[PDB]
């Protein structure tokens, strides 16, 4: 409902894709769509089915192509500072 | 297509970043101490 979704909410108010209390095998979804701009920063599982945590703070955007370079931990840029900044501990999947 | 990529990704040393993103030079000296025989150190006198 999340991943593949015809229409989101505004890129700077992100949904709250709380992913708890299950399996976060989200990998499958990689061969439903042609994932490209593909940077885990953290953890790059190409599958993810074991840990349990208690915070994700996912989040979903709607971006171009040529900006991902504002896309990393601690960077500055149009996102960083307009949209979201990511930490300099950013340890996630950006998936677009 | 799959996750291929290219694995080596050009970094953008750009001048107008932040102390923390400004490209540092580093370099590192690596030595063992324990071989018997040695070829180098600093100069002292001799004696008898």
């Amino acid at each position: 409902e999340v991943f593949n979704a015809t229409r989101f909410a505004s890129v700077y108010a992100w949904n709250r894709t709380r992913i708890s209390n299950c399996v976060a095998d989200y990998s499958v979804l990689y061969n439903f769509a042609p994932f490209f701009a593909f940077k885990c920063y953290g953890v790059s599982p190409t599958k993810l089915n074991d840990l349990c945590f208690t915070n994700v703070y996912a989040d979903s955007f709607v971006i171009k192509g040529n900006e991902v370079s504002q896309i990393a931990p601690g960077q500055t840029g149009n996102i960083a500072d307009y949209n979201y900044k990511l930490p300099d501990d950013f340890t996630g999947c950006v998936i677009a | 297509g799959p996750n291929c990529y290219f694995p080596l990704q050009s970094y953008g040393f750009r001048p107008t970043y932040g102390v923390g993103h400004q490209p540092y030079r580093v370099v590192v000296l690596s030595f063992e101490l324990l071989h018997a025989p040695a070829t180098v150190c600093g100069p002292k006198k001799s004696t008898n």
